[PDB]
């Protein structure tokens, strides 16, 4: 993401880039297991 | 280990997009205005 | 104690004078 | 670091190492300085002697005040 927020500020005003960058952290839950998503992309998002 | 990109590699990657978008003479995407023509026509296509 | 409160006296008026800076003299 | 004429030659990896070593930073901050350095920062005109004197005088008293607060 540290590369994405920049590459997006190239293509898009920063408020949308920041939304798109922070929207991918979230927290991920499957039953018992939970992890914050720091690294990969979540491709289940409409804009992914 | 932190991010694996490292600054010297991020440099080479970022110059490529900068030069591509400048060579293409590309205007960045703005933020959707409060008063906008196609808002309705974007909501529809989204919601359906 | 008196030498130290004397250095303090110049320090408070000095800093409050520095907050008025909105420069070489105040620099030195 | 960024106004220093010695690093300004070009293609010097010294910049990243004096960033990390001199003014304490983390990688995530170095990357931002690289990409924002490209987008915003401009090496075309070096600064006038006036603003260099002013800048050095400010860095002096800020570094010194920080040392006193510490």
């Amino acid at each position: 993401f540290t590369l994405l927020n920049r590459l997006l500020r190239l293509i898009v005003d920063p408020n949308i880039a920041d939304y798109i960058t922070a929207k991918n952290n979230v927290v991920i839950n499957f039953k018992d297991m939970s992890h914050v998503n720091k690294y990969g992309l979540i491709r289940g998002l409409k804009f992914a | 280990n932190g991010p694996e990109i490292t600054p010297e590699e991020a440099t080479t990657i970022f110059s490529v997009m900068v030069e591509w978008l400048e060579s293409r003479s590309f205007s960045p995407i703005p933020f959707p205005p409060l008063t906008y023509k196609n808002d309705t026509k974007i909501l529809v296509l989204a919601l359906e | 104690e008196k030498f130290n409160p004397f250095e303090i006296l110049p320090e408070s008026i000095e800093l409050f004078r520095t907050l008025a800076l909105i420069s070489l003299s105040e620099t030195a | 670091i960024l106004e220093n004429e010695n690093y300004s030659k070009n293609e010097s990896d010294e910049l990243f190492f004096h960033l990390e070593n001199k003014a304490k930073l983390t990688r995530e901050q170095i990357l931002v300085l690289t990409m924002s350095m490209k987008t915003s920062f401009k090496n075309k005109e070096p600064l006038d002697i006036k603003t260099r004197t002013q800048i050095l005088e400010a860095n002096s008293i800020l570094e010194n005040l920080w040392k006193l607060q510490e």
